[PDB]
RNA sequence: GAGGAGACAAGUCGUAACAUGGUAAGUGUACUGGAAAGUGCACUUGGACGAACC
RNA sequence: AAACUCAGUUGACACAAAAUAGACUACGAAAGUGGCUUUAACAUAUCUGAACACACAAUAGCUAAGACCCAAACUGGGAUUAGAUACCCCACUAUGCUUAGCCCUAAACCUCAACAGUUAAUCAACAAAACUGCUCGCCAGAACACUACGAGCCACAGCUUAAAACUCAAA
């Protein structure tokens, strides 16, 4: 890394700094003044300060980017977002006045839903052993399943737009095969359970 | 009184009482915690057996039986099918050393009952019956 | 003696180089290399502190009588 | 007390045959031997019983699954507060023990 | 007649010993086996058990 | 895997072995001796001394008659392997125990002889510091060789004693 090991990690947050002096404690208070004398890297070209910056869509854009086509990814998860909202405010439409109090519409939070639906519990480690799972690798085995699953060959000529907003649906409503998959591994670790003590940690 | 872990004597004027019944009274849980299989019978103050649960009943087969979650679950088994019984406080007399000598008390808590004693009753032989040859592995 | 209650190595090294040492041995010391040893205690304040006195008052009273006799001569 | 040593090795001028036959000097070494190196499986347990009971299904089993979480976070956050706890050691005990050497030998 | 030993000397089957030699090694004794050898009972350290608590 | 339909509680129940004490260091010449009681009993001297005799000698083993819980060479099966006449698993026999005789071997080693004495001026290395007096036993390169022949022995695929030829410069 071209930056040295003084760099600091830049902490991009307006409200961090719009905090009132008063509501800081020392600790806070101390953490600010050194911040002050020390280093800072500059800011990713990906991360900003938008209100719109969701940083669970930007790591799974990033997954899903292919060679460094961080266009092609980005404009991948748009057309995701676009259609899962577009099949939303369709269902909501063709619903009765009970039903559309339940219909979500924000794309956000069906996405955020899904992942959350389709991230396992329990894992399983060579040590084959039943595990738990780290938060981190809960959600990236996640989203490199929705991935893997969305780029599967069983879909012929459908596009990837179509195809992830189908799966983020169906993982909203907790049904498809991302959830079948999370239902194999737990299934797979109750089958191993008894070698649960093969485990040192 | 502070609590004394010396079990009532026999035959005593003993104030201990769970659900009214005497220490002689409650019924017995004997746990036979071999090497590779763990073996659970409940039995009443006259020696009536209760039930009865193993590895091998729960359904581990094999190397599978010499495990604490099967220990676990012949607890539990042995507990549910004490509780039509009747038996809520027992007293445990658990035998051998093997890998199911806590977990098969645990999975008999689990199952509802209370355990009111623990007494271990490993056959220690002073002497005698002497045994298989040492395994050089 | 040493840190470690071992014989200091600079005993050995004045016996080999033939320096003459002076030097306060405790019961627990080794007297043998030692040219002249003064058997007494090494380990109390008031012990050492008498050593250090008694060694600089005779090494300032030679050191001054010297002067003194190499000025008492010259003058002749 | 320490066990007597008094006529219990093989030496000259015992009449006993040996009682002690150390493969290994009996003398004081100057250090002493490095500090030498399964949580969750009641909780793990639990929530696949749960999961056997309902078919895998979150949808009951949310209480045992969080409960085998906060199990899992509280076996990771006892390791950390273990290891830094953990850092009398044996490099001390070794660093007083250099100071005050045990001594087989005459000086 | 045949056996034994030693030597010369290459192959052959194995790897018994030398490291915890991959089943620690060996003594006596008995059975067994292509072959070093395997095992049984007792004995030796001409092995170790890391040398505070853990 | 083979294997048994037998397994658990409780009661009755040995001719087998003898937790803890034992972190004790004792008894015996050695081998050996660590459940309890009793009987008998633990040589002598104020030295050493036996293939030159007598008496013992772990374990294993032989003959005969009993016992047989458990263990267990061998044997069979299971597994393993390239093979596995083994290591791992199961069953079982001789055998381990008792009686009466044999056999007389152990790394029978504490590899350090008995008795007396010393710590003084040291000591190849390692090991369990170095020696003095006295007596007996034993050794004189390696291998051949715990072998051959002879001899003795309740021993008969044995034990004790025990060479030589050939070979080597090493061991
Ligand atoms: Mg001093
Ligand atoms: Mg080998
Ligand atoms: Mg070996
Ligand atoms: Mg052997
Ligand atoms: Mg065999
Ligand atoms: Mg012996
Ligand atoms: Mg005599
Ligand atoms: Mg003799
Ligand atoms: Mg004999
Ligand atoms: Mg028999
Ligand atoms: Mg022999
Ligand atoms: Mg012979
Ligand atoms: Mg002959």
């Amino acid at each position: 890394s071209r930056y040295s090991p003084e760099f600091k990690d830049p902490l991009i947050d307006k409200e961090y700094y719009r905090k009132p002096v008063e509501e800081l404690t020392e600790e806070e208070k101390y953490v600010r003044e050194l911040k002050k004398t020390q280093l800072i890297k500059a800011a990713p070209a990906g991360k900003t300060s938008s209100v719109f910056e969701d940083p669970v869509i930007s790591k799974f854009t990033n997954m899903m980017m292919i060679g460094g086509n961080k266009v092609l990814a980005r404009s991948l998860m748009i057309q995701t977002l676009e259609a899962v909202k577009r099949k939303q405010f369709e269902k909501y439409h063709a619903a009765s006045a009970e039903e559309q109090a339940t219909i979500e519409r924000n794309p956000y939070t069906i996405f955020h839903q899904a992942l959350k639906n389709c991230e396992p519990m329990i894992g399983l480690v060579p040590i084959q052993v039943p595990v738990p799972l780290p938060d981190r690798r809960r959600r990236f085995l996640a989203m490199k399943w929705m991935i893997t699953e969305c780029r599967d060959k069983k879909h012929q000529r459908t596009l990837m737009p179509e195809k992830l907003s189908h799966k983020l649906l169906e993982a909203f409503h907790n049904q498809g095969p991302v959830i079948k998959r999370k239902h194999d591994l737990h299934k797979m670790a109750e089958a191993n359970r008894a070698l649960a003590h093969y485990r040192w940690w | 009184t502070k609590f004394s872990i010396y079990p009532p004597i026999p035959g005593e004027e003993s104030s201990l009482r769970w659900a009214g019944k005497k220490f002689e009274e409650i019924p017995i849980a004997h746990i036979k915690a071999s090497h590779n299989n763990t073996q659970i019978q409940v039995v009443s103050a006259s020696n009536e057996p209760l039930a009865f649960a193993s590895c091998g009943t729960e359904g581990f087969r094999n190397a599978k039986k010499g495990t604490g979650i099967a220990a676990q679950t012949a607890g539990i088994a042995a507990a549910a099918r004490a509780k039509q019984k009747g038996v809520i406080h027992i007293r445990v007399v658990v035998k051998g050393l093997g890998p199911g000598r806590l977990s098969a008390m645990h999975g008999l808590i689990m199952g509802g009952l209370e355990v009111i004693s623990i007494t271990d009753n490993t056959p220690i032989p002073h002497n005698g019956c002497r045994p298989r040859k040492a395994r050089k592995l | 003696l040493n840190n470690i209650f071992e014989p200091h190595v600079a005993v050995r090294d004045a016996a080999k180089m033939n320096i003459p040492t002076v030097g306060i041995v405790d019961t627990n010391c080794n007297p043998c290399l030692i040219t002249y040893p003064v058997p007494g205690n090494d380990d109390s304040p008031l012990a050492v502190h008498l050593y250090c006195r008694l060694f600089q008052t005779a090494i300032t009273r030679a050191k001054e009588k010297r002067q003194q006799v190499e000025a008492l001569y010259r003058l002749q | 007390a320490t066990p007597s040593l008094r006529g219990r090795l093989a030496r000259f001028g015992n009449p006993r045959k040996p009682v002690l036959k150390p493969n290994k000097p009996l003398i004081l070494a100057n250090r002493v031997g490095e500090r030498r190196r399964a949580t969750c499986i009641t909780e793990m347990s639990v929530m696949m019983a749960c999961w056997k009971q309902n078919e895998f299904r979150d949808d009951a089993c949310r209480k045992e699954i969080q409960g085998f979480l906060d199990c899992a976070a509280r076996a990771q956050e006892a390791r950390k507060m273990r290891s830094i706890q953990e850092t009398l050691l044996p490099n001390k005990l070794n660093k007083l023990l250099q100071r005050f050497p045990n001594k087989p030998y005459l000086s």
